[PDB]
């Protein structure tokens, strides 16, 4: 296992600073190099910076050359990245990744081998740079008519007005996974994202089972477990 | 106080050729000439077609033991020295 | 300082066929070109590095080839779970750059299972009632969704939310949220989301009355 | 009729067995790895193969000049594992050693850069001309043997001259990185210390371990000790 | 086709190695002339100034 | 004729390039041995004399 | 620090035939490889230098050749006075090394004439009596000599002395001296020299009693 986990991140206003950690665990003895790679929501990947064993880097992309500074703490096996003077386009999911070179390069083990590809990618930490941390209002979705369609019914929950992403949603504390459809967030014209999660289960369980969507929004620490029952009519 | 400066040195290194020195010792070197072989032709990635018992022209004509090679594509046809021709004696100008 | 351009932006390939991707690169690059498979909602995964050479324990159907400037990536036997996006990085100018990205699609034309959802009482009491119209499981992604309130089309208050292609049945799911006020909702009686699909003989429309399920 | 197509396909005479592995290069002796720029197994090759040369070995220097025991120093430091170029000091506290990371990295980058220049992707040749012949055919065969043998002897010179120049430049660039490092700290303490003539600086002022580290990381302010060191030099 | 293909690939290396060597030496000789200029003025001030 | 004329013209470039590089390095290395000797005696005098 | 290996250690070549010698050299060496002809009891004499250029006023029958690693030396018309040992040097890395040496032999299995010799009375009175056994005129040089004292086999007390081949009859001679003390000699009775040769049908053994000629 060469697992590494990214901690930190969140909502910042433009012009602020942010430090993101990266706990390098597992096979990496940390005489090998490491890099940071961000990807903006819906946009392509982009290499941010790199660091070698000890201080052989330096090496920062021109987009963040003067703004970001990468740090390495081998005594605790943690990679850092201080993101100063953040701008709007810095909103991205910053991935921490190990860098590997062909064995012909990398003469002295500690120093930088200028020809690296990233093999082990991290889980990533989402950093949003904007101007407000609202809690989502959860509204359930009840089936109408007569068993929605007939042999299978549909129901869901509405996660309206919140900032920022993401929002975790599960059904019956994770026991219901089959037929669940979690839709991506859509930024309303007001400026607050909206999400909807629906599940299609047969109509035979319309009354014998009580379905609960377990929405979790850690950025604003709002965790609502709304009850979904058919419309009373 | 004294501050000495120097470079690293290996207990035993490799000898290389230069413009002036034919045998000069360095700390590390790499071989650029591939002299060792596995001895076996890897069937991938190129679609290797083992000729086995016939040549390519023998399979082109249709020798009895080479009916399997019909409509067979190949990135590299490998003729064996153990090849032979069993059908009617022919010659190709 | 060394731009990468992938072609095309998105390609549609039937499952089983070989999908050839392009990664054209300004300047010369040979010793490094890594290919990645970033599935939606996940981190990128290394497929090929330095061109040609593939990563550890990845399927043999992922083939890499390229000399300089021009580079290609072909997926031999395509699977429904390959709906990921593909990127290409390189060396060096000390500064690695990534590609723009190549979205891969799969493919039968499935018809949308339309479902309507009236606003809940809790949302009605808030002051803004939003009606939801679901299109579960359908291919392709193109779906013309229209909202008709009291035999009149409504535009400017509906937003389209499309999910990524599924990893098994390879079908999309669409949801439209018709945001309206508390009095603007009660102002009208019948709500019907008009749905027209590529593989739809007649426009299927699901509706409901106000004050009745 | 046969369907006519034109592609990468070719033919080759070989008795090597077929194995379920991967290899871009294929020879009559067997598949060989094309990670090296040149090869000596066989002149007949298919696919992405290294260039055939007469030489059996051509070492390319990936390190520096090695001097273990008896230019400026009598010998190199075998105790250095943290870098290529480093410092040593005999101060009031004791005796220590540390490497200069920037000079080591700068020397590795130059070697890593040319290392890529030498191993850049080799030629991809498929259907060429036959170089081995079963019997004498006369004028046409004599030319085919001449065309190839010319290509081999010319490539052998191109390869053997390459390793000579690259390694000559390798020793020059690594030895100059130390001349620049000795010149770096030589400018650090102008007239605060003097070159002893063997690679060591005689610092005439009281310099502790942290003072030595200030010289190492490039924060040594000579004006602090200039009033002290100058007095110890001429008195 | 092989004679011409061989001729091209050998000249391509002859040219690629040429520009690689000459550009390296061009950068080398220009940097040396700067050192030779800095060393020229350095000798003019035996102990009248310091680097 | 083409194969031989190719071999000649390619060897002529190999020879002409060889004598130019080897002579340049020859003049380069001889000047360094002169500088090394100047630096050798320069280390002996230290501050007892000046260049 | 650049080892040289000549092959073989000694070669037999009839007079007039061409004798090819080998001088395998680790690591490359081209510009210098000198061949020498050192006759027994004399100083070496230069034959060839560089690789093929022969020395001044030496016969044309001496030929030299070789690439970087492999070198050869062929004597065209061989003469009876060419029984010398040949060496090959090289260059350089500041240190010149010589070869091991190649003895040149020229051109019936002879039976060893075994002769025993009891210790003399002058040697008996000294305190250490050594018995000597002679193998006069025999070919080849290989001769397994064993000492059997009071029938008991004795090892660790014997020394084998072999001559060079004769210039006329071309037969070697061997002598073994079994050194023992004064009391160790009188301790046993009969001393037998178990001699076994290549061209010997049965092991010829000559013995004598103590106290009787
Ligand atoms: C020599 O260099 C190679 C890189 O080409 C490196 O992997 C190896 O560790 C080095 N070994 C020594 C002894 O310097
Ligand atoms: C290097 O190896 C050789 C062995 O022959 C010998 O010189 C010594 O044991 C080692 N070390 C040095 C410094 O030579
Ligand atoms: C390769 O095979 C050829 C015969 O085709 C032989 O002459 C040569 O010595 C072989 N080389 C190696 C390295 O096996
Ligand atoms: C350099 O080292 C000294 C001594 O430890 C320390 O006080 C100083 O902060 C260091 N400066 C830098 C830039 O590392």
């Amino acid at each position: 296992e060469v697992q590494l986990l990214e901690s930190g991140g969140g909502l910042v206003q433009p012009g602020e600073s942010l430090r993101v950690s990266c706990a390098a665990s597992g096979f990496t003895f940390r005489d090998s190099a490491l890099s940071w790679v961000r990807q903006a929501p819906g946009k392509g990947l982009e290499w941010v910076s790199a660091i070698s064993g000890n201080g052989g880097a330096t090496y920062y992309a021109d987009t963040v050359k003067g703004r970001f500074t990468i740090s390495r703490d081998n005594s605790q096996t943690t990679l850092y990245l201080q993101m100063n003077s953040l701008r709007a386009d810095d909103t991205a999911t910053y991935y921490c990744a190990k860098d590997e070179s062909p064995p012909i390069y990398n003469l002295m083990p500690g120093y930088y081998s200028t020809y690296y590809y990233m093999d082990v990618w991290g889980k990533g930490t989402t950093v949003t740079v904007s101007s407000s941390t609202k809690g989502p209002s959860v509204f359930p979705l009840a089936p109408s008519s007569k068993s929605t369609s007939g042999g299978t019914a549909a129901l869901g929950c509405l996660v309206k007005d919140y900032f920022p992403e993401p929002v975790t949603v599960s059904w019956n504390s994770g026991a219901l996974t089959s037929g669940v459809h979690t839709f991506p967030a859509v930024l309303q014209s007001s400026g607050l994202y909206s999400l909807s999660s629906v599940v299609t289960v047969p109509s035979s369980s319309l009354g014998t089972q009580t379905y609960i969507c377990n929405v979790n929004h850690k950025p604003s620490n709002t965790k609502v477990d709304k009850k979904v029952e058919p419309k009373s009519c | 106080a004294t501050l000495c400066l120097g470079h690293h040195a290996v207990p035993n290194g490799t000898l290389v050729k230069t413009i002036t020195d034919d045998q000069i010792e360095v700390t590390n070197a790499t071989e650029l000439v591939q002299s060792s072989s596995t001895g076996k032709i890897c069937n991938n990635p190129h679609r290797i077609l083992d000729g086995i018992d016939c040549t390519l022209i023998d399979a082109l004509l249709g020798d009895p033991h080479c009916d399997v090679f019909q409509n067979e594509t190949w990135d590299l046809f490998v003729e064996r020295s153990k090849a032979f021709s069993n059908c009617y004696p022919y010659d190709v100008p | 300082e060394i731009v990468m351009t992938q072609s095309p932006v998105t390609l549609s390939v039937s499952p089983g066929e070989t999908a050839t991707l392009s990664c054209r690169a300004s300047q010369s690059v040979r010793s490094n070109l890594a290919w990645y498979q970033q599935k939606p909602g996940q981190a990128p995964r290394l497929l090929i590095y330095g061109a040609s050479t593939r990563a550890t324990d990845i399927p043999a159907r992922f083939s890499g080839s390229g000399s300089g400037t021009e580079f290609t990536l072909s997926i031999s036997s395509l699977q429904s779970d390959d709906f990921a996006v593909y990127y290409c990085q390189q060396y060096n100018h000390w500064l690695r750059t990534f590609g723009q990205g190549t979205k891969l699609e799969i493919k039968t034309v499935a018809a949308p299972s339309v479902f309507i959802f009236p606003p809940s009482d809790e949302q009605l009491k808030s002051g803004t009632a939003s009606v939801v119209c679901l299109l579960n499981n359908f291919y392709p992604r193109e779906a013309k969704v229209q909202w008709k309130v009291d035999n009149a089309l409504q535009s400017g208050n509906s937003q389209e939310s499309v999910t990524e292609q599924d990893s098994k049945d390879s079908t999309y799911s669409l949801s439209s949220t018709l945001t309206l006020s508390k009095a603007d909702y009660e102002k009208h009686k019948v709500y019907a989301c008009e749905v027209t699909h590529q593989g739809l003989s007649s426009p299927v429309t699901k509706s409901f009355n106000r004050g009745e399920c | 009729y046969f369907k006519m197509r034109t592609g990468k396909s070719s033919i080759m005479r070989s008795d090597a067995p077929i194995d379920t592995c991967i290899s871009e290069c294929i020879t009559p002796n067997g598949s060989i790895p094309n990670d090296k720029p040149f090869q000596n197994v066989n002149k007949i090759t298919y696919g992405a193969c290294p260039k055939y040369v007469k030489q059996n070995t051509l070492k390319l220097a990936t390190g520096m000049r090695n001097v273990p025991e008896k230019g400026f120093i009598e010998n190199g430091w075998e105790g250095m594992i943290d870098g290529w170029y480093g410092f040593r000091h005999q101060n009031s506290e004791g005796t220590g050693q540390a490497a200069d990371l920037k000079s080591t990295q700068a020397a590795i980058d130059q070697i890593n850069g040319k290392l890529n220049r030498v191993i850049e992707k080799t030629n991809e040749k498929f259907h060429q001309i036959e170089k081995e012949f079963s019997e004498v055919e006369g004028r046409i065969q004599d030319l085919e043997k001449y065309v190839e043998d010319t290509k081999i002897d010319l490539w052998s010179y191109n390869a053997e001259l390459l390793v000579a120049l690259e390694n000559q430049h390798t020793i020059d660039l690594t030895d100059s990185e130390m001349n620049k490092l000795f010149e770096k700290t030589r400018r650090q303490l102008r007239e605060n210390a003097e070159d002893m003539g063997n690679g060591c600086f005689k610092i005439y002022h009281k310099c502790d371990n942290a003072c030595i580290e200030s010289i190492r990381n490039g924060t040594y302010d000579h004006d602090v000790y200039r009033d002290e060191a100058l007095n110890n030099r001429f008195q």
